Protein backbone atom coordinates (compact mmCIF):
# COMPACT_ATOMS: atom_id res chain seq x y z
CA UNK A 1 0.00 0.00 0.00
CA UNK A 2 0.91 3.79 -0.68
CA UNK A 3 0.03 7.25 -0.40
CA UNK A 4 -1.03 9.06 -4.03
CA UNK A 5 1.48 11.65 -5.27
CA UNK A 6 1.45 12.83 -8.68
CA UNK A 7 3.51 11.45 -10.78
CA UNK A 8 4.87 15.16 -11.68
CA UNK A 9 4.51 18.32 -11.37
CA UNK A 10 5.95 20.90 -14.27
CA UNK A 11 6.40 24.94 -13.50
CA UNK A 12 8.54 27.54 -15.39
CA UNK A 13 11.45 29.26 -13.03
CA UNK A 14 9.64 31.31 -10.29
CA UNK A 15 5.77 29.76 -10.54
CA UNK A 16 4.38 27.60 -7.40
CA UNK A 17 4.72 23.98 -7.52
CA UNK A 18 2.13 22.21 -5.28
CA UNK A 19 2.99 18.47 -4.59
CA UNK A 20 0.07 16.85 -3.20
CA UNK A 21 0.29 13.25 -0.88
CA UNK A 22 -3.19 11.55 -0.44
CA UNK A 23 -4.21 8.93 2.17
CA UNK A 24 -7.08 7.51 4.77
CA UNK A 25 -7.08 9.67 7.52
CA UNK A 26 -3.24 10.88 6.85
CA UNK A 27 -3.89 14.32 8.42
CA UNK A 28 -4.14 12.61 11.67
CA UNK A 29 -0.81 11.35 11.36
CA UNK A 30 2.73 13.65 10.72
CA UNK A 31 4.01 13.67 7.25
CA UNK A 32 7.43 14.22 6.21
CA UNK A 33 8.90 15.49 2.42
CA UNK A 34 12.25 14.02 0.64
CA UNK A 35 13.92 15.79 -1.81
CA UNK A 36 16.16 13.18 -3.67
CA UNK A 37 18.41 14.18 -6.31
CA UNK A 38 20.34 11.53 -8.57
CA UNK A 39 24.04 11.10 -7.75
CA UNK A 40 23.32 12.89 -3.94
CA UNK A 41 21.87 12.45 -0.31
CA UNK A 42 18.07 12.80 0.01
CA UNK A 43 17.16 15.84 2.19
CA UNK A 44 14.14 16.47 4.44
CA UNK A 45 12.46 19.35 3.14
CA UNK A 46 9.72 19.59 5.71
CA UNK A 47 8.93 17.16 8.71
CA UNK A 48 6.04 17.32 11.19
CA UNK A 49 3.70 18.67 8.34
CA UNK A 50 5.12 21.88 8.52
CA UNK A 51 8.55 22.44 10.47
CA UNK A 52 11.44 23.27 8.30
CA UNK A 53 15.12 22.52 8.85
CA UNK A 54 17.91 24.45 9.68
CA UNK A 55 19.31 24.60 5.64
CA UNK A 56 15.88 24.56 3.93
CA UNK A 57 15.17 27.49 2.14
CA UNK A 58 11.95 29.41 3.09
CA UNK A 59 10.04 28.92 -0.03
CA UNK A 60 9.73 25.15 0.80
CA UNK A 61 6.47 25.06 2.91
CA UNK A 62 4.13 22.08 4.20
CA UNK A 63 0.33 21.66 5.29
CA UNK A 64 -1.58 18.47 6.57
CA UNK A 65 -5.25 17.68 6.85
CA UNK A 66 -8.10 15.79 6.21
CA UNK A 67 -6.79 13.25 3.48
CA UNK A 68 -4.09 15.48 2.01
CA UNK A 69 -0.44 16.32 2.95
CA UNK A 70 0.77 19.41 0.47
CA UNK A 71 4.30 20.28 0.01
CA UNK A 72 4.31 23.99 -1.45
CA UNK A 73 7.54 25.39 -3.30
CA UNK A 74 6.43 29.03 -3.92
CA UNK A 75 9.20 30.52 -6.75
CA UNK A 76 10.22 27.23 -7.81
CA UNK A 77 14.00 27.56 -8.39
CA UNK A 78 16.05 25.31 -10.96
CA UNK A 79 18.25 23.81 -7.71
CA UNK A 80 15.06 22.94 -6.77
CA UNK A 81 14.40 20.16 -9.41
CA UNK A 82 14.08 16.66 -7.82
CA UNK A 83 11.82 13.88 -7.25
CA UNK A 84 9.71 14.30 -3.83
CA UNK A 85 8.68 11.89 -1.53
CA UNK A 86 5.74 11.84 0.99
CA UNK A 87 6.25 10.01 4.11
CA UNK A 88 4.04 8.71 7.45
CA UNK A 89 3.69 6.37 9.70
CA UNK A 90 2.02 3.01 9.06
CA UNK A 91 0.43 0.00 11.87
CA UNK A 92 1.40 -2.41 9.66
CA UNK A 93 4.44 -1.75 7.78
CA UNK A 94 6.17 0.61 10.48
CA UNK A 95 6.09 3.11 7.35
CA UNK A 96 4.65 4.45 4.23
CA UNK A 97 5.81 6.16 1.52
CA UNK A 98 4.21 8.39 -1.48
CA UNK A 99 4.37 6.96 -4.82
CA UNK A 100 6.87 10.05 -5.32
CA UNK A 101 6.57 13.17 -7.77
CA UNK A 102 9.18 13.85 -10.87
CA UNK A 103 9.17 18.13 -9.95
CA UNK A 104 10.91 19.55 -13.14
CA UNK A 105 11.55 23.19 -13.71
CA UNK A 106 11.38 23.58 -17.44
CA UNK A 107 14.38 24.99 -19.38
CA UNK A 108 12.81 24.79 -21.91
CA UNK A 109 9.32 24.82 -24.14
CA UNK A 110 7.18 21.95 -23.57
CA UNK A 111 6.92 19.78 -26.29
CA UNK A 112 4.05 16.68 -26.78
CA UNK A 113 5.09 12.99 -27.15
CA UNK A 114 4.94 11.19 -30.33
CA UNK A 115 3.65 7.44 -29.87
CA UNK A 116 3.65 4.69 -32.29
CA UNK A 117 2.65 0.97 -31.44
CA UNK A 118 3.43 -2.53 -32.91
CA UNK A 119 1.30 -5.18 -32.53
CA UNK A 120 3.04 -8.21 -32.15
CA UNK A 121 5.01 -10.26 -35.28
CA UNK A 122 3.89 -13.66 -36.83
CA UNK A 123 7.43 -14.71 -36.57
CA UNK A 124 7.05 -13.98 -32.81
CA UNK A 125 3.55 -15.74 -32.65
CA UNK A 126 4.98 -18.83 -34.07
CA UNK A 127 7.44 -18.62 -31.55
CA UNK A 128 4.77 -19.07 -29.57
CA UNK A 129 5.50 -15.50 -27.26
CA UNK A 130 3.55 -12.26 -27.92
CA UNK A 131 5.23 -8.50 -27.53
CA UNK A 132 3.21 -5.33 -28.18
CA UNK A 133 5.64 -2.71 -28.50
CA UNK A 134 4.88 1.28 -27.51
CA UNK A 135 7.50 4.02 -28.71
CA UNK A 136 7.50 7.36 -27.00
CA UNK A 137 9.87 9.90 -28.01
CA UNK A 138 10.32 13.75 -28.59
CA UNK A 139 8.45 14.73 -25.15
CA UNK A 140 8.98 17.50 -22.50
CA UNK A 141 9.11 17.28 -19.56
CA UNK A 142 11.08 13.99 -19.33
CA UNK A 143 7.82 12.73 -17.19
CA UNK A 144 5.36 10.48 -18.27
CA UNK A 145 2.44 7.77 -17.73
CA UNK A 146 2.00 4.42 -19.76
CA UNK A 147 -1.26 2.07 -19.12
CA UNK A 148 -1.69 -0.64 -21.09
CA UNK A 149 -5.74 -1.42 -22.25
CA UNK A 150 -6.61 -5.37 -23.10
CA UNK A 151 -10.07 -4.16 -24.76
CA UNK A 152 -11.23 -1.67 -22.22
CA UNK A 153 -10.54 -3.14 -19.23
CA UNK A 154 -6.87 -2.24 -17.29
CA UNK A 155 -4.07 -4.71 -18.10
CA UNK A 156 -2.10 -5.95 -15.16
CA UNK A 157 0.25 -8.07 -15.75
CA UNK A 158 3.48 -8.04 -18.21
CA UNK A 159 3.73 -4.79 -18.18
CA UNK A 160 7.72 -3.34 -18.80
CA UNK A 161 8.45 0.21 -19.32
CA UNK A 162 11.61 2.35 -19.22
CA UNK A 163 12.89 5.36 -17.41
CA UNK A 164 12.58 8.19 -19.91
CA UNK A 165 15.73 9.08 -21.47
CA UNK A 166 17.17 12.50 -22.36
CA UNK A 167 17.78 12.34 -26.83
CA UNK A 168 20.39 14.42 -28.40
CA UNK A 169 17.80 16.92 -28.86
CA UNK A 170 17.35 17.24 -25.40
CA UNK A 171 14.01 15.95 -24.85
CA UNK A 172 12.71 12.43 -23.67
CA UNK A 173 12.11 9.47 -25.19
CA UNK A 174 10.83 6.11 -23.64
CA UNK A 175 9.30 2.63 -24.11
CA UNK A 176 6.44 0.10 -22.72
CA UNK A 177 5.89 -3.51 -23.56
CA UNK A 178 3.17 -5.98 -23.14
CA UNK A 179 3.83 -9.18 -22.94
CA UNK A 180 1.26 -11.82 -23.89
CA UNK A 181 0.61 -14.63 -24.59
CA UNK A 182 -0.66 -15.64 -28.01
CA UNK A 183 -4.26 -17.03 -27.31
CA UNK A 184 -4.50 -13.62 -24.99
CA UNK A 185 -3.26 -10.89 -28.38
CA UNK A 186 -5.98 -13.38 -30.32
CA UNK A 187 -8.85 -13.60 -27.74
CA UNK A 188 -9.68 -9.82 -27.69
CA UNK A 189 -10.52 -7.30 -30.46
CA UNK A 190 -8.15 -5.02 -29.30
CA UNK A 191 -4.71 -4.24 -27.36
CA UNK A 192 -4.36 0.09 -26.48
CA UNK A 193 -1.18 1.96 -25.18
CA UNK A 194 -2.45 5.42 -23.23
CA UNK A 195 0.15 7.22 -22.98
CA UNK A 196 -0.45 10.38 -20.09
CA UNK A 197 1.85 13.58 -20.45
CA UNK A 198 1.59 16.48 -18.02
CA UNK A 199 -2.35 16.59 -18.25
CA UNK A 200 -2.67 15.23 -22.17
CA UNK A 201 -3.44 11.41 -22.83
CA UNK A 202 -3.09 10.32 -26.43
CA UNK A 203 -3.95 6.19 -26.90
CA UNK A 204 -2.82 3.90 -29.66
CA UNK A 205 -4.40 1.18 -30.82
CA UNK A 206 -4.01 -2.18 -32.72
CA UNK A 207 -5.63 -5.87 -33.45
CA UNK A 208 -5.25 -9.47 -34.57
CA UNK B 1 27.94 15.90 12.07
CA UNK B 2 26.83 12.83 11.17
CA UNK B 3 27.77 11.27 7.47
CA UNK B 4 26.80 7.99 5.92
CA UNK B 5 28.09 6.54 2.86
CA UNK B 6 27.45 3.52 1.15
CA UNK B 7 29.72 0.78 -0.36
CA UNK B 8 28.44 -1.55 -2.71
CA UNK B 9 29.52 -3.95 -5.50
CA UNK B 10 27.48 -2.28 -8.78
CA UNK B 11 26.63 -5.62 -10.81
CA UNK B 12 25.16 -8.43 -9.12
CA UNK B 13 23.80 -11.53 -10.64
CA UNK B 14 20.17 -13.16 -10.00
CA UNK B 15 19.86 -15.71 -7.04
CA UNK B 16 22.82 -14.31 -5.93
CA UNK B 17 23.30 -12.75 -2.41
CA UNK B 18 23.57 -8.74 -2.21
CA UNK B 19 25.82 -7.13 0.55
CA UNK B 20 26.32 -3.56 1.48
CA UNK B 21 28.02 -1.57 4.38
CA UNK B 22 27.58 2.13 5.39
CA UNK B 23 30.54 3.42 6.99
CA UNK B 24 29.59 6.37 9.78
CA UNK B 25 31.61 9.12 9.76
CA UNK B 26 31.13 11.73 12.94
CA UNK B 27 29.76 10.52 15.82
CA UNK B 28 29.43 7.42 17.52
CA UNK B 29 26.67 4.26 16.76
CA UNK B 30 24.54 5.57 19.44
CA UNK B 31 21.31 7.32 19.56
CA UNK B 32 20.15 5.89 16.16
CA UNK B 33 18.10 3.07 14.37
CA UNK B 34 20.73 2.14 11.22
CA UNK B 35 18.83 2.01 8.34
CA UNK B 36 18.83 0.27 4.77
CA UNK B 37 15.74 1.92 2.05
CA UNK B 38 16.20 1.59 -1.58
CA UNK B 39 14.37 3.41 -4.69
CA UNK B 40 13.48 2.10 -8.16
CA UNK B 41 10.81 2.93 -10.52
CA UNK B 42 8.73 -0.15 -9.63
CA UNK B 43 9.82 0.01 -5.95
CA UNK B 44 9.14 3.50 -5.57
CA UNK B 45 11.05 4.53 -1.97
CA UNK B 46 11.01 1.61 0.29
CA UNK B 47 11.97 1.17 3.81
CA UNK B 48 13.97 -2.57 4.28
CA UNK B 49 14.87 -2.63 7.81
CA UNK B 50 17.25 -0.56 11.00
CA UNK B 51 19.17 -1.69 13.22
CA UNK B 52 19.97 -0.71 16.81
CA UNK B 53 23.78 -0.73 17.59
CA UNK B 54 22.45 -3.45 20.86
CA UNK B 55 21.62 -5.49 17.75
CA UNK B 56 17.85 -4.98 18.35
CA UNK B 57 15.98 -5.43 14.22
CA UNK B 58 12.93 -4.42 12.96
CA UNK B 59 12.03 -5.60 8.98
CA UNK B 60 9.74 -4.88 6.41
CA UNK B 61 7.32 -7.53 6.06
CA UNK B 62 7.71 -7.60 1.99
CA UNK B 63 11.64 -8.08 2.80
CA UNK B 64 11.73 -9.64 6.02
CA UNK B 65 12.50 -13.18 4.67
CA UNK B 66 15.58 -12.22 2.44
CA UNK B 67 16.87 -9.96 4.80
CA UNK B 68 19.45 -9.36 7.35
CA UNK B 69 20.75 -6.41 9.12
CA UNK B 70 24.08 -6.02 10.53
CA UNK B 71 25.72 -3.64 12.99
CA UNK B 72 29.84 -3.98 14.06
CA UNK B 73 30.26 -1.02 16.70
CA UNK B 74 34.22 -1.42 16.56
CA UNK B 75 34.17 -0.71 12.70
CA UNK B 76 31.59 2.07 12.88
CA UNK B 77 29.65 0.63 9.88
CA UNK B 78 26.33 -1.49 9.32
CA UNK B 79 25.35 -3.85 6.61
CA UNK B 80 22.40 -5.38 4.88
CA UNK B 81 22.24 -8.59 3.08
CA UNK B 82 19.67 -9.35 0.86
CA UNK B 83 19.50 -12.84 -0.48
CA UNK B 84 18.10 -14.64 -3.66
CA UNK B 85 17.84 -11.19 -6.01
CA UNK B 86 16.09 -10.91 -9.18
CA UNK B 87 15.88 -7.67 -11.76
CA UNK B 88 13.22 -6.68 -9.83
CA UNK B 89 15.70 -5.95 -6.94
CA UNK B 90 17.48 -3.06 -9.16
CA UNK B 91 17.03 -0.03 -7.33
CA UNK B 92 19.29 2.64 -5.27
CA UNK B 93 19.69 1.79 -2.16
CA UNK B 94 20.26 3.84 0.44
CA UNK B 95 21.54 3.79 4.42
CA UNK B 96 20.13 6.62 6.56
CA UNK B 97 19.85 7.20 10.71
CA UNK B 98 16.26 7.10 12.41
CA UNK B 99 16.50 9.16 15.08
CA UNK B 100 15.26 7.05 18.13
CA UNK B 101 11.39 7.99 19.73
CA UNK B 102 8.04 7.29 18.73
CA UNK B 103 7.23 5.95 15.37
CA UNK B 104 4.71 8.10 14.78
CA UNK B 105 6.80 10.68 14.57
CA UNK B 106 9.50 9.10 13.20
CA UNK B 107 11.54 10.23 10.25
CA UNK B 108 14.49 9.57 8.41
CA UNK B 109 17.32 12.38 8.63
CA UNK B 110 20.78 12.29 7.26
CA UNK B 111 21.06 9.76 3.88
CA UNK B 112 24.24 8.39 1.96
CA UNK B 113 24.46 9.31 -1.37
CA UNK B 114 23.07 6.22 -2.73
CA UNK B 115 25.10 3.30 -4.12
CA UNK B 116 23.04 1.71 -7.10
CA UNK B 117 22.90 -1.84 -7.58
CA UNK B 118 21.81 -3.87 -10.78
CA UNK B 119 20.80 -7.64 -10.29
CA UNK B 120 20.67 -8.88 -13.92
CA UNK B 121 21.65 -12.30 -15.65
CA UNK B 122 24.31 -14.96 -15.10
CA UNK B 123 25.12 -15.75 -18.79
CA UNK B 124 25.78 -14.27 -21.98
CA UNK B 125 22.67 -14.49 -24.26
CA UNK B 126 22.04 -13.26 -28.15
CA UNK B 127 19.25 -11.30 -28.91
CA UNK B 128 16.15 -12.67 -31.01
CA UNK B 129 15.46 -10.26 -33.22
CA UNK B 130 11.76 -9.90 -34.73
CA UNK B 131 10.22 -7.44 -37.30
CA UNK B 132 8.18 -4.41 -36.81
CA UNK B 133 6.09 -4.22 -39.57
CA UNK B 134 4.15 -0.41 -40.87
CA UNK B 135 1.32 12.81 -42.89
CA UNK B 136 2.52 10.75 -45.45
CA UNK B 137 4.86 8.64 -43.47
CA UNK B 138 4.80 5.16 -41.42
CA UNK B 139 6.98 3.45 -38.79
CA UNK B 140 8.46 0.48 -39.18
CA UNK B 141 11.19 -1.29 -36.84
CA UNK B 142 12.75 -4.02 -35.29
CA UNK B 143 12.59 -5.46 -31.60
CA UNK B 144 15.60 -6.87 -29.86
CA UNK B 145 14.55 -8.89 -27.32
CA UNK B 146 16.47 -10.88 -24.56
CA UNK B 147 19.98 -10.77 -24.34
CA UNK B 148 23.11 -9.81 -21.89
CA UNK B 149 24.89 -7.60 -21.34
CA UNK B 150 24.67 -4.61 -23.18
CA UNK B 151 25.67 -3.41 -25.81
CA UNK B 152 23.54 -3.69 -28.85
CA UNK B 153 24.14 -1.66 -32.26
CA UNK B 154 21.38 -1.55 -34.46
CA UNK B 155 22.00 -0.24 -38.47
CA UNK B 156 19.39 -0.47 -40.69
CA UNK B 157 20.67 -1.27 -44.76
CA UNK B 158 23.82 -1.61 -43.57
CA UNK B 159 23.86 2.39 -42.24
CA UNK B 160 23.09 3.52 -45.82
CA UNK B 161 19.86 4.70 -44.49
CA UNK B 162 20.33 7.10 -41.68
CA UNK B 163 17.42 9.97 -42.06
CA UNK B 164 14.44 8.94 -39.60
CA UNK B 165 16.34 6.18 -37.69
CA UNK B 166 15.49 6.20 -33.91
CA UNK B 167 16.79 3.35 -31.57
CA UNK B 168 15.23 3.50 -28.38
CA UNK B 169 17.30 2.75 -24.74
CA UNK B 170 16.80 -0.86 -23.40
CA UNK B 171 14.68 -1.92 -20.90
CA UNK B 172 15.69 -4.31 -18.48
CA UNK B 173 12.74 -6.68 -17.95
CA UNK B 174 11.98 -9.08 -14.63
CA UNK B 175 13.83 -12.13 -16.31
CA UNK B 176 17.78 -9.70 -16.32
CA UNK B 177 17.86 -9.59 -19.90
CA UNK B 178 17.04 -6.49 -22.29
CA UNK B 179 15.30 -5.70 -25.02
CA UNK B 180 15.08 -2.75 -27.10
CA UNK B 181 13.47 -1.28 -30.56
CA UNK B 182 15.27 0.48 -33.51
CA UNK B 183 12.28 2.41 -35.43
CA UNK B 184 12.52 4.42 -38.53
CA UNK B 185 10.13 6.68 -40.39
CA UNK B 186 9.88 6.54 -43.51
CA UNK B 187 7.63 8.13 -46.46
CA UNK B 188 4.82 5.93 -46.99
CA UNK B 189 5.41 6.45 -51.08
CA UNK B 190 8.45 3.63 -50.21
CA UNK B 191 6.47 0.61 -49.18
CA UNK B 192 6.48 -2.64 -51.65
CA UNK B 193 8.98 -0.42 -53.21
CA UNK B 194 12.12 0.11 -51.23
CA UNK B 195 13.68 -2.54 -49.01
CA UNK B 196 14.03 -2.16 -45.38
CA UNK B 197 16.76 -4.48 -43.23
CA UNK B 198 17.79 -4.09 -39.77
CA UNK B 199 21.28 -4.69 -38.75
CA UNK B 200 21.50 -5.92 -35.17
CA UNK B 201 25.21 -6.73 -33.85
CA UNK B 202 25.78 -7.75 -30.11
CA UNK B 203 28.85 -8.68 -29.42
CA UNK B 204 29.13 -9.95 -26.72
CA UNK B 205 27.31 -13.17 -27.61
CA UNK B 206 29.49 -13.10 -30.86
CA UNK B 207 25.73 -12.63 -32.79
CA UNK B 208 24.31 -10.55 -35.79
CA UNK B 209 20.82 -10.87 -36.98
CA UNK B 210 19.36 -9.49 -39.92
CA UNK B 211 16.00 -8.76 -40.38
CA UNK B 212 14.02 -7.95 -43.04
CA UNK B 213 10.73 -5.60 -42.58
CA UNK B 214 8.13 -5.57 -44.45
CA UNK B 215 4.19 -5.01 -44.56
CA UNK B 216 1.72 -7.92 -43.69
CL1 LIG C 1 16.36 20.98 -19.38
Amino acid sequence: YELTQPPSVSVSPGQTASITCSGDKLGDKNACWYQVKPGQSPVVVIYQDSKRPSGIPERFSGSNSGNTATLTISGTQAMDEADYYCQAWDSFSTFVFGTGTKVTVLGQPKAAPSVTLFPPSSEELQANKATLVCLISDFYPGAVTVAWKADSSPVKAGVETTTPSKQSNNKYAASSYLSLTPEQWKSHRSYSCQVTHEGSTVEKTVAP
Amino acid sequence: QVQLQESGPGLVKSSETLSLTCTVSGGSMGGYYWSWLRQSPVKGLEWIGYIFHTGHTNYNPSLESRVTVSVDTSENQFSLRLRSVTAADTAVYYCASLPRGQLVNAFFDNWGQGTLVTVASASTKGPSVFPLAPGGTAALGCLVKDYFPEPVTVSWNSGALTSGVHTFPAVLQSSGLYSLSSVVTVPSSSLGTQTYICNVNHKPSNTKVDKRVEPK
